C-alpha cells in the first residue's frame, strides 16, 4: 500500500496525457482520473493510520541509485514517517476532492483530459517530493510541482496575461531554487550526507540556515517573493484550489518543519511581516479569488512564525497546515461556484441575494470562512489558537513584536472574510446573471473537505490539541474579542475618508511596479550593454578593406 | 451530453487527425 | 463603503472604556486570594 | 489632467466624457450598485450647477480642476464586464483560424529532402 | 463560452524601433510590454516618486518596534524561566543554537550557552 | 477592423520612446542590485576583515 | 429639492428587490436546528441524569 | 447610504456605534493586555505563602 | 437559437424602447425607433449619457468610448446594439 | 438558461409562467422550486458541523469560562496537590 | 472539399457547433472534444491495466518494504505482509500478532 | 533554582525510548505524557471522553512544574535587585 499513494497519481497524468487518451475521451479520462485519486487516497489513509497513530516508520528502496560519483550519493529512496504520513493524508484528500471538481467544472473547456493529466502530474511530484528521504529526491519533486504549476498557470495560453503570470511564477520562484541549492551545497559538504535522517545540525555556519529558508520563501510566497502568489489567478479555479491548499505553498514549511536547522530572528520576523502585509492587502481587495490568495499568504506566514519558535512550535506549524488545507481548498471551491452561478464575474460588488448559488456552496463558504477566522470550537481555532498561545510565551523579545502583528492580522482577516460572505449573499443583488450550479459532483467535492474540517476537531493533528499552555482569561479570550471585532466591523460595511491610505494598500504597495525597475529594466539594459557595446563593439574586430 | 446521458455512445469515427500528415492513398498500406 | 461618525465616535469611546478596564485589570487580587476567598464563600452553602 | 485624446475632444464632448468617467470611477469606490445610486444623483446635480455658465474662463477652470480630480480618483482595480478588454474572460478559447494542412509530404520527391551544399 | 470573439492586433506598417523587443506582441490586441510596468501609465496613476516617499517613512514604521524590543529588552521580562529538564536530556537540546532554552538566565551556564549562540558565518581554520 | 466597433480601434498608440535608460539611474540601480543579490560576498569579505584585525591585535599585544 | 433627475435608476432597476433575488433566512442555517436537539439529546442521555 | 432590505439593523447609529466601540476596545486590549498578563501570573504565585511567605 | 452571434432586430428594438422611456420629461407617446434624442426627445446631453450607460447595463456591453458618442438616436443603439457579437 | 424571465415595455406575461409556482414583482418572473439533494446533503453536513461544535464547547466550558490558572488553581485548592 | 477530408472524423457532440477547430491536426492527447465512438469498452480494458498495474506495484512495494522499529499495535499491513514485525507496545511488553496481550496479564 | 530544586525523574531513559517521547517532551513529566500518548493513540474518535483522565492528569503536572517556573524567576529577580524584597 506504501508505494501506492505515490505512484499511481502519475499513472493517472500519464494516462491522460498520452495517446491511450485519445481512445477514452472527455467520458473515459474523467472516470480514470476520479479513480486514481480513489486508490492513492485511500492507501494515504492507510500509511496514516500505520506511521502517525502506531509510529511505524517505512523506508522503500524504489528504483536503485540515481547518482553516485565521489561522495555525492544520490539515491531512489523514500523513506514515510510522521511528516511523512501527515503531508501523504493531506495532499491525496484535498486532490481528490479537486479532481472530483474539476471534472465537472472544466467540462465545457475543448482540452479537458489534458487538464486531467495536468493536475494528476501535480499531486503525483507532490507526493515525490513529501516522500523523499534525502535532498535531491526532494528537488526532483520541488522543480516537477514548479513545472507543473507553470502548465496549469498558463492554461489558457490564447490570454496574454495567463502566460505572463506563469512567466512570472517560474521565475520568482527560479531566484529562491538557486539559493536552496546552493544551501543543499553547504549541507551536504559541512555533514557528509544527503539523507534527512543523518541531518542532525546543532551549530552551523549561518548561510544554511539563510539560504535555505530563502529557497522556502520562494515557494511558500513570503514577503519579497509573495508577488507571483496574486498573479497566480490567471488559471482555473481548480488550479487555485490545490496550489493554496496542498501543493506548492505548503512545500517551503514542509522544508524548514523538517529540518529544523534556521536562525529564528529571521523566521519570526520576515512570518510576522509577512502575515500582516497579507492581511493588510486582502483587506482591500475586490476580487474575489485575490482575497482569498491574500488569505493564504497570511496563514503561511502564521506558519512560519510557529516554527520560528521551537519544535512544539514545528509541531504547531506542521498542524495548521494541516487543517489550513481542508477549508482553504473549500473556499477556493465555494468561490469557483459562486462565479459560475453569476456568469463569471469575479467583482464581488455584483453579488447578492440566495439565487446565484446552492445551499450547498453558501454552507461550505460559511463552514469554511468560520474554521478559517478561528470561531471556538471549529477546526482551525485549535491549530490558529495554539500558534498564538506560544508565541504569548517565548522568551525572544523579538517574538513580543510579532504576537502583536498577528493579533492585528487576526482581526484584518474576520474583517474581509465576513465582507467576502456579506458581498456575496447579505447584500441587495447587482449582477445581471443567474445560473446557479447544483450538480452532484462539486457538492460532493465540497462535503468531503467539510468532513475533513470535522475530522480535525474529532481527532486531532498532533498531541498538542487539549495541552494547556498556563495563560490568563484576557490573554487568552483576546483572539475571539478580534474575530467578533472583525465581524461587526465588516457587517456594518464602515469606510474610512483618507483615500491614500487606502490607494497605497488597495494597490498591494507597490511591490510590483517598483520591481518593475529596481531589478528588471536594468536586466535588460545590463544586456543591451554586453551585446551592443561589448560583443559588436569593444571586443568587435573589423575586415581590411583593399 | 448526447444521447441525454453520460453512459451513451460516443459520436465520432474516422481519422481523429492524420498522425505525421500521413493519409492513406487507396487504402492501401504506408 | 459607509462613512459613519457613530461608528467613529464610537472608536474612541471603545479606547477611553478599555484603558479603565485596563486600570481595573492593574489594581486586582492575585489569583491564588480570589480562589481562595471563592473556595472559603462556597463552603458556608 | 485629461490625456491627449480628451484634449482633442470638442467641448460638448469633452464635458460629456467627464461626466461618463465620473459616474464610472464612481462605480468603481462604490460597494454595490444601491450605493451607488445617490452618488449618481449627487453627480448629476453636481453638473447642474455649471450649465447656466457663459464666461469661458470660469468653464475652463471648472473643467481643468474636474478632470484633475478625475485623473487623482481612477481606481486602481475597475470593474471591467469579464467578455471585453482588460477583463477577466477576454482572450481565453477563441476559435482557431484556418490552418492548412500538406497530405503526404515525406513521400513527394524522396531521396532529395536534406539541405543543399 | 469557447469560441469567444477577440480582436486580432495589427503587424507593422512603420520602421521599428531599435529596441522593438521589449514589446510583447502575441497576435490578439492588446499587446504588452515585456514585464508590466516597465513603461505606460501604472494603475491608478502612480508613479515611482509616490511609492519611494511613502516608503521612507512606512519602512521605519515597520522596522522601528523589532529594533526597539532587540535593543531595550531583554529575557527578563517574562514572569517565568523556560521549560526545565534533566541535565541529561537539557544538555544536548541546548546544543542547538535555534533552541529556545538558551534564554533561562536562573542556568548556571547562563552566560556560556549564550555566548556559545552566537552566528558565525565562514567557518574558520 | 470588424470588430473595432465592439472592443475599440487602433488609433491611440502606445505613447514610449524605446530609449535606453538613463546612465546614473542605469548605475545606481545596479549598484543597489549587486548590494542585495551578493549578500554573501560582502559577509564573506566582512568576515576575513574582522579576522585579520584581531590576528594584528594579538601580534600587536604579544610583542611588547 | 430634486432628485428625480437624469435617468431614474431606482424604478428602471426595482426588479432587483425581488423576494426570489434576496437573502433568505429560513434556510440560512441549514440543520443547526438538528444538529441542537441532538446535542440536547445527547446532554439529557449522559451528563444530565448519570 | 442605505442598509440592505432584509437586515436594516446594519444601518442602524446603534449597532455603528457598538461595532465601534467594540473594536476600538479590544485594538487597545491588544496592546495592554501583554504587561498585565504577566503581572497576573506573577501575582499568582508571588502571594503564595507556600513559595514566598516573607510577601504573604 | 437564432442568428450568427447577433440578437435580433426586434427583440433589440423593444428592450431600446423599454430602457429610453425611464426619464420624467419624456412623453411614451413619442417614443419610437429612428427618433432623435435631443430634438424628438428633448434630453440633453447628460441624460444622453445616462441612456447609453444603461444601454450598456441593459445589454452587458463594455462600450468603446468613440461608439458611444456616435449613438444620438434610437435607431442608432439599435442599429449598434444589432451588430455586437457580445451582445446578450 | 437564466433562472429569471423579463417583460419589458408594459408586455403581458406569457402564459406558461403564470400560477400558484411563479412569482412576479415588477415585471421579473422566477420560478419557486425546491431541490432535494441539495436541501438533504446541506442540512445533514450542517447538523454534523453543529454537533460538533457543540459538543466540543461543553466538554471545555469550565476551561473556557475561567481560564487555565484559574481552573486549575480552583483544582489544586480544593481536590490536593499529588 | 478536399479528397482527404472525408476520412476525418467529424465534429463531437460535445463541441459547440460554431467552434471551428482545423480537423486535420493530430493531438497527442485527442485534441478538440474527443468522443470516440467505442469509448466505454476502451474505459473498461484500460481500467483492467491500471489493475494489472495496481498489482504489480503492490508486490514490488510488499516485497521492498523495511520497518526497523516494531510497531506499537496491530498494524493492518500485518494481513498480506510476513516481514512485519510482532508489534511492542508503549511499554514495551511484546504482543501478539493480532494485538493483543499475552497471556500472564491479558484479563 | 536551590531554593525551588527540581523533583525526581519518574521516568527512566529506557522508558522514555519505549515510548518513543519526543526529546522535547522529556522533562520532570514526562510519565504523565507517556500515560496520555499510550491513552490518546489507541482510542481512535473518542479520545476526549475515555482518556480526559490522563490529560487532566498531565495538565496538572505541567500546572506544578509551571507555578515552580514562575517561583524561580521571582527569586531570581529578587536575587539581582530587580524585584524589591
Ligand atoms: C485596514 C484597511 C486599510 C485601509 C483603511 C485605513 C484605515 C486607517 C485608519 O486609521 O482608519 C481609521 C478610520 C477613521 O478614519 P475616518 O473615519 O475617515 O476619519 C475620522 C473622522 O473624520 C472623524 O472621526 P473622529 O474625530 O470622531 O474620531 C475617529 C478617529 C480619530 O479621527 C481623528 O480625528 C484623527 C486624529 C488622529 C488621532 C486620534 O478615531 C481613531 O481612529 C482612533 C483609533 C481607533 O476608521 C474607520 O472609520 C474605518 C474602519 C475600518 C477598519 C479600521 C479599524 C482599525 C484597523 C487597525 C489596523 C490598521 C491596518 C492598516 C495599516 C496601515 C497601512
Ligand atoms: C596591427 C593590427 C593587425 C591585426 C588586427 C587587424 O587586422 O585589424 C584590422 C582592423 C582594421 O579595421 P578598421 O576599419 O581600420 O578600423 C579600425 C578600428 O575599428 C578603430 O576603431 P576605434 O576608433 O574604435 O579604435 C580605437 C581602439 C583603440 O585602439 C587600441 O586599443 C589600439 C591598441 C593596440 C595595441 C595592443 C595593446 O578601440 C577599440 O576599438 C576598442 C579597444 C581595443 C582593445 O582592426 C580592427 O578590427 C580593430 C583592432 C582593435 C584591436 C583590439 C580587438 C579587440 C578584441
Ligand atoms: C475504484 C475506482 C474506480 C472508478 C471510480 C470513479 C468513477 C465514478 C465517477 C464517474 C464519472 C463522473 C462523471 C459522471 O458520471 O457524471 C454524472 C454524475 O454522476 C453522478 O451521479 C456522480 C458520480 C458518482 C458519485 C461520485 C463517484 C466518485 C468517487 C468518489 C466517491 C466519494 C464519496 C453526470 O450526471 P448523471 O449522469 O448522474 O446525470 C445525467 C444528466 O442529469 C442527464 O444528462
Ligand atoms: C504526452 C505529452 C504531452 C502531450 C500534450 C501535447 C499538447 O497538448 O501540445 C501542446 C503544446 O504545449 C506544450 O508545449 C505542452 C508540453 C507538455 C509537457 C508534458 C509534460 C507534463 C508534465 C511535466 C513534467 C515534466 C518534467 C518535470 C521535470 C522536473 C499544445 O496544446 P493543445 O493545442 O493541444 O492545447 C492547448 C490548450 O490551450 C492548453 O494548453
Ligand atoms: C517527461 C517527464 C515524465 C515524468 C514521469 C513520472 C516521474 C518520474 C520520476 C522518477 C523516474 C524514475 C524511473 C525509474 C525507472 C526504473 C529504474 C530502476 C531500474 C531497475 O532495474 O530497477 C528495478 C526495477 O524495478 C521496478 O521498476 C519495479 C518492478 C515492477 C513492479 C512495479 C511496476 C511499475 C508500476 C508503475 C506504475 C506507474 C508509475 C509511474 C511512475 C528495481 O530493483 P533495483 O535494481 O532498483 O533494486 C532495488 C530495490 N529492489
Ligand atoms: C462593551 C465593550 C467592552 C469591551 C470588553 C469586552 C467585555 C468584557 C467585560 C468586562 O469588563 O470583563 C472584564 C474582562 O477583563 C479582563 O480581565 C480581560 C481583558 C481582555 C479580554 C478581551 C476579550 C473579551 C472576550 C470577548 C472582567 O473580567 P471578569 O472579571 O468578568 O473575568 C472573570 C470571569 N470569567
Ligand atoms: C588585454 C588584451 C588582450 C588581447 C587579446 C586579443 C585576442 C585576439 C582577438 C582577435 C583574434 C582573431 C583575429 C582575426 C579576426 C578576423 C575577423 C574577420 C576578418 C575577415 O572577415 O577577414 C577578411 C577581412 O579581414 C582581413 O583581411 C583579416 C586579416 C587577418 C587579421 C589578422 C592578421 C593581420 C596581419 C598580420 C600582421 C599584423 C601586424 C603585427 C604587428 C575578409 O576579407 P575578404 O576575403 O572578404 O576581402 C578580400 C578583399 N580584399
Ligand atoms: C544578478 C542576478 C539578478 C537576479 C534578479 C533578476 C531578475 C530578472 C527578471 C527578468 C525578467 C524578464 C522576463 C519578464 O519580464 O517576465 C516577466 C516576469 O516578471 C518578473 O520577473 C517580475 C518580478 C521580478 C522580481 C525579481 C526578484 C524577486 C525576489 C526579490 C529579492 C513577466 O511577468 P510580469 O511582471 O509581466 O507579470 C505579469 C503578470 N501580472
Ligand atoms: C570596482 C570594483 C572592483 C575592485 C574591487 C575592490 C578592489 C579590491 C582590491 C584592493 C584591495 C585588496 C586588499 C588586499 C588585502 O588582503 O588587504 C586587506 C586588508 C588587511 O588589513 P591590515 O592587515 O590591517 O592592513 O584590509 C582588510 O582586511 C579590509 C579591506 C578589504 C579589501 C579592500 C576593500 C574592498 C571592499 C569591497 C569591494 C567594493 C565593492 C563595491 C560595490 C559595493 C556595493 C554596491
Ligand atoms: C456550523 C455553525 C457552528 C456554530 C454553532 C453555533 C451554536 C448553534 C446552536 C444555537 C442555535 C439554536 C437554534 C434553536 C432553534 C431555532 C430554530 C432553528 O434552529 O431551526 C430553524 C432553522 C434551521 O432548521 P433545520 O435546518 O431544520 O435544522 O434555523 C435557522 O434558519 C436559523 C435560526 C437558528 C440559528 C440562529 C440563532
Ligand atoms: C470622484 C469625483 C471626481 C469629480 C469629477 C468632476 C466633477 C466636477 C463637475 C463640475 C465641473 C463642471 O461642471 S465643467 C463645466 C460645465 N459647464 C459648461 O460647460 C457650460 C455649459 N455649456 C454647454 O455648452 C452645455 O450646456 C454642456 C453642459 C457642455 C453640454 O450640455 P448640452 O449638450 O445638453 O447643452
Amino acid at each position: 500500500m506504501f508505494l501506492l499513494s505515490v505512484f499511481f497519481p502519475l499513472l493517472g497524468g500519464l494516462v491522460n496525457t498520452s495517446p491511450i487518451a485519445r481512445f477514452l475521451g472527455h467520458r473515459g479520462s474523467s472516470i480514470i482520473a476520479i479513480g486514481c485519486m480513489v486508490v492513492a487516497f485511500i492507501s494515504s489513509v492507510v500509511i496514516y493510520y500505520e506511521v502517525v497513530f502506531m509510529g511505524c516508520a517505512v523506508s522503500v528502496d524504489v528504483f536503485g541509485t540515481w547518482f553516485s560519483v565521489g561522495t555525492f550519493h544520490a539515491g531512489w529512496t523514500f523513506n514515510f514517517d510522521l511528516l511523512t504520513a501527515n503531508m501523504l493524508f493531506t495532499v491525496t484528500g484535498v486532490s481528490m476532492a479537486v479532481h472530483m471538481y474539476a471534472c465537472d467544472y472544466m467540462r465545457q473547456d475543448p482540452h479537458l483530459n489534458l487538464f486531467l493529466g495536468y493536475l494528476s502530474y501535480f499531486t503525483g511530484f507532490m507526493c515525490v517530493l513529501v516522500a523523499a528521504d534525502n535532498l535531491l529526491v526532494m528537488l526532483v519533486g520541488w522543480e516537477g510541482i514548479g513545472v507543473c504549476s507553470y502548465l496549469l498557470i498558463g492554461y489558457w495560453s490564447h490570454r496574454l496575461s495567463a502566460v505572463k503570470s506563469a512567466q512570472k511564477a517560474i521565475l520568482v520562484n527560479r531566484v529562491s531554487d538557486g539559493l536552496l541549492m546552493w544551501g543543499v551545497l553547504w549541507v551536504w559538504y559541512h555533514l557528509g550526507s544527503l539523507e534527512y535522517d543523518l541531518l542532525n545540525v546543532y551549530s552551523a555556519s549561518g548561510f544554511v540556515g539563510l539560504s535555505i529558508l530563502i529557497g522556502a520563501m520562494g515557494k511558500s510566497a513570503q514577503i519579497l517573493f509573495h508577488v507571483w502568489l496574486a498573479d497566480a489567478m490567471e488559471g482555473p479555479t481548480p488550479v487555485s484550489a490545490l496550489i493554496h491548499a496542498a501543493t506548492l505553498v505548503t512545500a517551503g514549511v514542509y522544508l524548514l518543519v523538517r529540518l529544523h536547522i534556521h536562525d529564528e530572528m529571521f523566521v519570526i520576523i520576515v512570518g510576522s511581516l509577512t502575515a500582516f502585509m497579507a492581511g493588510v492587502f486582502g483587506a482591500t481587495q475586490s476580487d474575489l479569488k485575490r482575497v482569498i490568495a491574500y488569505s493564504t499568504c497570511s496563514q503561511l506566514g502564521y506558519m512560519m512564525v510557529s516554527l520560528g519558535l521551537g519544535e512544539t512550535g514545528g509541531e504547531a506549524s506542521m498542524g495548521h497546515l494541516m487543517t489550513h488545507a481542508s477549508f482553504k481548498a473549500a473556499l477556493f471551491l465555494a468561490a469557483g461556484m459562486v462565479i459560475s452561478g453569476n456568469g463569471g464575474n469575479q467583482h464581488i460588488a455584483r453579488y447578492g441575494g440566495s439565487a446565484h448559488s446552492a445551499m450547498f456552496t453558501m454552507l461550505t463558504l460559511m463552514v469554511a470562512s468560520l474554521s478559517l477566522i478561528g470561531w471556538p470550537e471549529l477546526s482551525g481555532f485549535y491549530s490558529k489558537e495554539t500558534i498564538l498561545n506560544l508565541a504569548a510565551i517565548c522568551a525572544d523579545p523579538i517574538a513580543d513584536v510579532a504576537h502583536t502583528l498577528l493579533l492585528l492580522t487576526a482581526m484584518l482577516t474576520s474583517a474581509y472574510t465576513t465582507k467576502l460572505f456579506y458581498q456575496c449573499f447579505m447584500v441587495d443583488f447587482s449582477g445581471s446573471s443567474v445560473t446557479p450550479v447544483r450538480n452532484v459532483l462539486p457538492i460532493l467535492a465540497m462535503a468531503i473537505l467539510l468532513l475533513d474540517i470535522m475530522l480535525k476537531v474529532w481527532v486531532g493533528t498532533n498531541l498538542l490539541s487539549g495541552m494547556l499552555f498556563f495563560l490568563p482569561w484576557g490573554v487568552k479570550t483576546l483572539p475571539f474579542g478580534l474575530m467578533v471585532a472583525g465581524i461587526l466591523t465588516a457587517t456594518a460595511a464602515v469606510g474610512s475618508e483618507r483615500f491614500t491610505l487606502i490607494r497605497f494598500c488597495g494597490s498591494r504597495w507597490g511591490f510590483d511596479q517598483l520591481f518593475a525597475r529596481s531589478p528588471v529594466n536594468p536586466i535588460f539594459d545590463l544586456g543591451r550593454i554586453t551585446w551592443a557595446i561589448g560583443d559588436r563593439g569593444l571586443l568587435s574586430v573589423g575586415n581590411l578593406r583593399a | 451530453y448526447p444521447g441525454g446521458s453520460f453512459w451513451s455512445e460516443g459520436t465520432q469515427t474516422g481519422k481523429n487527425g492524420f498522425l505525421f500528415g500521413e493519409v492513406p492513398i487507396n487504402g492501401q498500406p504506408r | 463603503g459607509v462613512f459613519s461618525r457613530y461608528y467613529n465616535t464610537g472608536l474612541l469611546c471603545g479606547v477611553a472604556v478599555a484603558s479603565g478596564i485596563s486600570i481595573w485589570w492593574y489594581n486586582r487580587e492575585s489569583i491564588y486570594v480570589r480562589v481562595k476567598s471563592d473556595l472559603e464563600k462556597e463552603g458556608k452553602t | 489632467m485629461a490625456s491627449e485624446v480628451v484634449l482633442a475632444l470638442p467641448h460638448k464632448l469633452r464635458v460629456m466624457r467627464m461626466y461618463r468617467t465620473g459616474l464610472k470611477e464612481l462605480i468603481n469606490w462604490s460597494a454595490n450598485r444601491h450605493e451607488w445610486y445617490p452618488r449618481a444623483y449627487a453627480l448629476r446635480q453636481e453638473f447642474e450647477d455649471s450649465k447656466a455658465l457663459t464666461d469661458r474662463e470660469e468653464i475652463r477652470k471648472k473643467l481643468e480642476h474636474g478632470e484633475e480630480l478625475l485623473a487623482r480618483f481612477r481606481h486602481w482595480e475597475p470593474l471591467i464586464k469579464p467578455e471585453f478588454v482588460g477583463g477577466t474572460a477576454y482572450s481565453i478559447n477563441p476559435a482557431q483560424p484556418k490552418l492548412k494542412f500538406i497530405p503526404n509530404y515525406d513521400a513527394m520527391d524522396e531521396y532529395k529532402k536534406g539541405d543543399h551544399l | 463560452g469557447a469560441g469567444a470573439p477577440v480582436k486580432l492586433a495589427p503587424r507593422p506598417d512603420k520602421p521599428l524601433p531599435t529596441w522593438y523587443e521589449l514589446w510583447w506582441d502575441n497576435g490578439y490586441y492588446p499587446g504588452q510590454p515585456a514585464a508590466d510596468f516597465m513603461f505606460g501609465a501604472w494603475p491608478g496613476n502612480m508613479t515611482e516618486t509616490y511609492y519611494l516617499r511613502f516608503w521612507s517613512v512606512f519602512g521605519l514604521a515597520l522596522a522601528a518596534p523589532f529594533y526597539y524590543v532587540a535593543n531595550f529588552t531583554d529575557e527578563t521580562r517574562m514572569p517565568m524561566v523556560p521549560q526545565q529538564y534533566p541535565a541529561e536530556v537539557r544538555d544536548v537540546l541546548v546544543q542547538r543554537r535555534n533552541s529556545m532554552l538558551k534564554h533561562d538566565f536562573s542556568a548556571p551556564d547562563f552566560k556560556e550557552v549564550k555566548d556559545r549562540a552566537k552566528i558565525y558565518w565562514t567557518p574558520m581554520y | 477592423t470588424s470588430l473595432d466597433h465592439v472592443f475599440g480601434d487602433n488609433s491611440n498608440k502606445l505613447n514610449y520612446n524605446f530609449e535606453p535608460m538613463g546612465m546614473g539611474s542605469l548605475f545606481i540601480r545596479t549598484m543597489v542590485m549587486v548590494g542585495v543579490f551578493f549578500f554573501p560576498v560582502f559577509i564573506m569579505i566582512n568576515d576575513d576583515y574582522k579576522y585579520t584585525s584581531f590576528l594584528d591585535k594579538v601580534a600587536a599585544a604579544k610583542a611588547a | 429639492m430634486p432628485k428625480v433627475v437624469g435617468f431614474q435608476w431606482e424604478r428602471y432597476e426595482a426588479w432587483r428587490h425581488h423576494p426570489l433575488l434576496q437573502f433568505n433566512k429560513r434556510n440560512a442555517f441549514p440543520g443547526v436546528g438538528i444538529g441542537f436537539a441532538a446535542f440536547l439529546a445527547y446532554v439529557a442521555y449522559d451528563k444530565s441524569q448519570p | 447610504v442605505k442598509p440592505p432590505r432584509v437586515f436594516p439593523i446594519l444601518g442602524s447609529p446603534g449597532y455603528q456605534f457598538f461595532a465601534g466601540l467594540w473594536t476600538g476596545a479590544m485594538l487597545t486590549f491588544i496592546f495592554t493586555s501583554k504587561p498585565l498578563g504577566r503581572k497576573e501570573v506573577e501575582d499568582l504565585v508571588k502571594y503564595d505563602p507556600a513559595y514566598f511567605p516573607e510577601y504573604a | 437559437g437564432f442568428g450568427g452571434g447577433f440578437l435580433d432586430k426586434d427583440s433589440v428594438t423593444e428592450r431600446v424602447l423599454h430602457v429610453t422611456k425611464h426619464f420624467e420629461k419624456i412623453d411614451a407617446s413619442k417614443v419610437s425607433p429612428a427618433a432623435s434624442f435631443e430634438k424628438d426627445l428633448g434630453l440633453d446631453s447628460l441624460d444622453v449619457v445616462e441612456l447609453v450607460m444603461a444601454l450598456e447595463e441593459e445589454f452587458g456591453l463594455e462600450i468603446p468610448d468613440a461608439e458611444a458618442d456616435k449613438i444620438a438616436s434610437v435607431g442608432d443603439a439599435i442599429n449598434y446594439i444589432c451588430s455586437n457579437p457580445m451582445a446578450k | 438558461a437564466n433562472a429569471y424571465h423579463r417583460t419589458y415595455n408594459g408586455k403581458p406575461v406569457p402564459p406558461e409562467l403564470q400560477g400558484a409556482d411563479y412569482i412576479t414583482y415588477a415585471g421579473v418572473t422566477m420560478k419557486k422550486e425546491f431541490h432535494l439533494f441539495d436541501t438533504v446533503l446541506s442540512k445533514l453536513i450542517g447538523a454534523g458541523a453543529t454537533f460538533t461544535c457543540l459538543y466540543h464547547f461543553y466538554l471545555n466550558a469550565e476551561e473556557h469560562w475561567h481560564g487555565d490558572i484559574y481552573f486549575f488553581e480552583k483544582d489544586v485548592q480544593q481536590n490536593g496537590w499529588d | 472539399e478536399p479528397s482527404w477530408a472525408k476520412q476525418l472524423a467529424p465534429k463531437s457532440g460535445l463541441c459547440p457547433p460554431e467552434f471551428h477547430y482545423n480537423r486535420e491536426i493530430w493531438y497527442p492527447h485527442g485534441g478538440f472534444y474527443c468522443d470516440p465512438k467505442g469509448w466505454r469498452k476502451n474505459t473498461l480494458l484500460t481500467l483492467g491495466g491500471i489493475g494489472v498495474l495496481l498489482y504489480m506495484t503492490f508486490s514490488y512495494s510488499t516485497a521492498n518494504e523495511v520497518r526497523h522499529m516494531p510497531p506499537k499495535g496491530w498494524i493492518p499491513s500485518i494481513m498480506w505482509n510476513s516481514n512485519v514485525p510482532d508489534p511492542v507496545d508503549f511499554r514495551g511488553r511484546k504482543l501478539n500478532r493480532d494485538g493483543t496481550l499475552p497471556e500472564g496479564e491479558s484479563s | 533554582a536551590d531554593r525551588f530544586p527540581p523533583p525526581p525523574m519518574k521516568a527512566t531513559q529506557e522508558q522514555m525510548d519505549a515510548a518513543d517521547v519526543p526529546y522535547h517532551y522529556r522533562d520532570y513529566c514526562a510519565h504523565m505524557y507517556i500515560d496520555y500518548k499510550e491513552c490518546r493513540l489507541t482510542s481512535g474518535f473518542s479520545w476526549r471522553t475515555k482518556c480526559a483522565h490522563e490529560l487532566h492528569a498531565y495538565n496538572k503536572c505541567e500546572y506544578k512544574e509551571f507555578k515552580r517556573r514562575v517561583a524561580i524567576a521571582i527569586e531570581e529577580k529578587r536575587r539581582r535587585g530587580l524585584i524589591a524584597a
